[PDB]
């Protein structure tokens, strides 16, 4: 439905110009290298990774995130929230420390994403835009992840979890309270985006270098 | 309210050239006042110049 | 004898993407063993005419959704330097419903994509190349870095890039999701550190891109093929497919059938093959298929009635009113609820526009709450037609091509499922009056 989240920003105690942000070290020297593969003159272009790097570094972007990006890099603070607030992938609220994204676009419904949803929800506690109370898991439903053949898949912090039924989601829920991190990849006997049985192609050796080189080369 | 003794205070005339209101004017006997035509000169549009490689003209923001 | 009629058997002595499984290595080890990198630096001793003539031979057509010629496409950076650098930017966002054939490409073949950076950073004389890949894709933009990291320490890029003479950089730019980026003027104004709103044209990319330079836009699976089709010839990815649909397609078959997967294929293959061969059929039996989204959700349904005889290239789904798009199969058996996936449809285009012009801002969501009212049968059949209409007006009206592709599911589900509407709303006022 709606997006719930505001696009205007009100200071907090916890959340404003003077709460602390600072660059790592090392994230100067990554922001560094960033800045260089733009061509001089162009520095901007780094506005995109480097408040990402910010958030690797924070977990979200606080407004003085923001503020020092755009100090950074010489750019006019609005544009670094112009930025922020147009891609869905830059938190502007903190989240969990598993951030889980399940997918329910057409593709990934159709194999019943309600299921995993729920199961999630059941497992948790938690709705479709709360944390749960440890702080630890934070839910919401993304349109699609590119990963329809794999559906139901779910995406926690850069991992991919797909073929899921409920149980396969409960049990990547329980390893990650545990302590573990689970393998990503299809949950089925899959571990590919191959049909689910027999492999209908690409059953033969690949050719050799040169099997189909034209003459005069 | 608002009074006024002026009779003249209302009345507008059109015309289509400088020239019709000069001679009505001077025909009336009223002293006049004219004004040349004001045109907004032309002006040179690009978009693309949004995106100058080098250029100031480059746009922060769209 | 030439002009075949019945294509869709091809073997894998045929197939480009030969790791699209990833049961090889991935690494440059396994590349240059399958048949990649090899004679690299004698395409580019050929130069970027005769490079530029084996894509036109070819016949090849993007593979990003639109089906443009790429050969006449990649020419026009082939004019003189100005003082300005050339780019090439490969379209890795891969946004569209149903599609994941970007994502195989750059995961378990990422040495395909370099070398067809190069070889068509060559033929464009571009300087280097852009790489815009989903902020989802955090493994396999690593993967892509690693590629181009081993590329480099061989010397396969970066300065002379071979025996060659010809200096090339790569670079892997993410994206933070959103779907729009993937446009290519809407993906150069992300690059540049904006946000990702599409530019008019003209200028098209060719004279103002990328930090204002020529550039080129080009889908990863386009530019992949790109160095096998100069190893073979042009003559030869061309004696596959109908004429104007030349070589292999990647297909994303998913949704209600068996096995769904990706696989390489003909392109002019037809639906019903592709459906029962690769991906087991639709789960009821073929004759429990109750409509296709044959190109991603940009694309029109079609029905049973038009699925079991459609071929699958650009011109036979066109002159079925639907359009080949991304080739992303979207199976959906008589036990959905078909007004339901295309209102999700419609849902999914109102959270990705960018909100710059306004038939898209405010059309698609006018049509998102219209279509949610559909859903349920809170509307009248006289709306049905005030919904074509709204449609029309968004369609053609819009900066972008985000507002054809919300406007075409609509216009499509309208053409076939009307009755189904109807009855929603009978049903509906029945229990309500
Ligand atoms: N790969 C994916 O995940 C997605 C794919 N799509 C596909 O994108 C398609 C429509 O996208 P568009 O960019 O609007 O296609 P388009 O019709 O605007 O043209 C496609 C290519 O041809 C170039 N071109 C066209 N006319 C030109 C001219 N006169 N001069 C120079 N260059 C020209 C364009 O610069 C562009 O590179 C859709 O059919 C859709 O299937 C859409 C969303 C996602
Ligand atoms: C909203 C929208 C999203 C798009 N997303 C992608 C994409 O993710 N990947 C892609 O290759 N093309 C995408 N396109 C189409 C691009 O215009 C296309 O890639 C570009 O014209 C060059 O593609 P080509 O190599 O097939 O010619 C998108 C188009 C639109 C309108
Ligand atoms: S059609 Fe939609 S996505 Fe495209 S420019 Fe207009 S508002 Fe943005
Ligand atoms: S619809 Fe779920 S990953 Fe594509």
């Amino acid at each position: 439905g709606a997006g719930g989240a505001l696009f205007v920003h009100r200071d907090t105690p916890e959340n404003n110009p003077d709460t602390p942000f600072d660059f790592t070290p090392e994230n100067y020297k990554r922001i560094e290298a960033i800045v260089k593969n733009y061509p001089e003159g162009h520095k901007a272009a780094a506005v995109l990774p480097v408040l990402d790097l910010a958030q690797r570094q924070n977990g979200w972007l606080p407004i003085s995130a923001m503020n020092k990006v755009a100090e950074i890099l010489q750019v006019p603070p609005m544009r670094v929230y112009e930025v922020a607030t147009f891609y869905t992938m830059y938190n502007r609220k903190p989240v969990g420390k598993y951030h889980i994204q399940v997918c329910t676009t057409t593709p990934c419904m159709l194999r019943n994403s309600d299921s995993i949803l729920e199961a999630i929800q059941k497992k948790l506690g938690i709705k479709v835009g709360e944390t749960t109370p440890d702080k630890l898991f934070t839910l919401i439903e993304v349109e699609c992840l590119g990963a329809c053949v794999n559906a139901p898949m779910v995406q926690i912090n850069d991992n991919y979890y797909e073929d899921l039924t409920p149980k396969d989601i409960e049990e990547i829920i329980d390893e990650l309270k545990a302590g573990k991190i689970p393998k990503p990849g299809p949950r089925s006997g899959r571990f590919s985006c191959e049909p689910a049985g027999g492999l209908t192609s690409l059953t033969e050796p690949p050719k050799g270098p040169g099997f189909g080189v034209q003459a005069g080369l | 309210w608002s009074s006024t003794a002026d009779p003249l205070s209302n009345l507008v005339l059109t015309f289509s050239t400088k020239e019709d209101a000069v001679a009505f004017a001077e025909k009336n006997g009223w002293s006049f006042d004219v004004e040349e035509r004001k045109v907004p000169k032309p002006k040179s549009k690009s978009y693309g110049a949004n995106f100058s490689w080098n250029k100031r003209t480059r746009v922060s923001t769209k | 004898a030439p002009k075949k009629t019945s294509f869709g058997s091809l073997k894998d002595e045929d197939r480009i993407f030969t790791n699209l499984y990833g049961r090889h290595d991935w690494r440059l080890k396994g590349a240059q063993s399958r048949g990649d990198w090899y004679k690299t630096k004698e395409i580019l001793l050929k130069g970027p005419d005769w490079i530029l003539g084996e894509v036109k031979t070819s016949g090849l057509r993007g593979r990003g959704g639109a089906g443009f010629p790429t050969g006449l496409k990649w020419s026009f950076m082939n004019k003189p330097s100005d003082g300005r650098p050339k780019y090439l930017v490969v379209n890795a966002d891969e946004g569209e419903p149903g599609t994941c054939k970007d994502r195989e490409i750059i995961r378990h073949d990422p040495h395909k994509l370099v070398e067809g950076c190069l070889v068509g950073g060559r033929a464009m004389g571009a300087r280097a190349a852009y790489i815009y890949i989903r902020g989802e894709f955090y493994n396999e933009a690593s993967n892509l870095q690693v590629a181009i990291r081993e590329a480099y320490e061989a010397g396969l890029i970066g300065k002379n890039a071979c025996g060659s003479g010809y200096d090339f950089d790569v670079f892997v730019v993410r994206g933070a999701g959103a779907y729009i980026c993937g446009e290519e003027t809407a993906l150069i104004e992300s690059i540049e550190g904006k946000q990702g709103k599409p530019r008019l044209k003209p200028p098209f990319p060719a004279d103002v891109g990328v930090f204002g330079c020529p550039t080129t836009v080009a889908n990863v699976e386009t530019v992949a093929v790109s160095p096998t089709i100069c190893r073979r010839g042009g003559a030869w990815f061309a004696s596959f497919g109908r004429e104007r649909n030349s070589g292999t397609k990647l297909f994303n078959i998913s949704g209600h059938v068996n096995h769904p997967c990706t696989v390489e294929e003909e392109m002019s293959v037809p639906l019903k093959e592709l459906i029962e061969k690769h991906a087991g059929g639709v789960i009821g039996g073929w004759d429990n298929l109750l409509a296709v989204i044959p190109g991603g959700s940009s694309t029109p349904l079609i029905p049973k009635s038009v699925c079991e005889t459609v071929l699958m290239d650009f011109d036979a789904l066109v002159q079925a009113q639907t359009g080949l798009g991304t080739a992303a199969v979207i199976v959906m058996d008589r036990s959905t609820d078909i007004v339901k996936a295309i209102a999700r449809l419609i849902e999914f285009y109102k959270h990705e526009s960018c909100g710059q012009c306004t038939p898209c801002r405010e059309g698609v969501d006018w049509m998102n709450k219209v279509m949610a009212r559909f859903v349920k049968g809170d509307a009248r059949p006289a709306e049905i037609d005030s919904l074509w209409e709204i449609s029309k007006q968004i369609e053609g009206h819009t900066i972008c091509a985000l507002g054809d592709g919300a406007a075409w599911p609509v216009q499509g589900l309208i053409r076939h499922f009307r009755p189904e509407l109807e009855e929603r709303m009978q049903q509906f006022a029945l229990q309500h009056q």
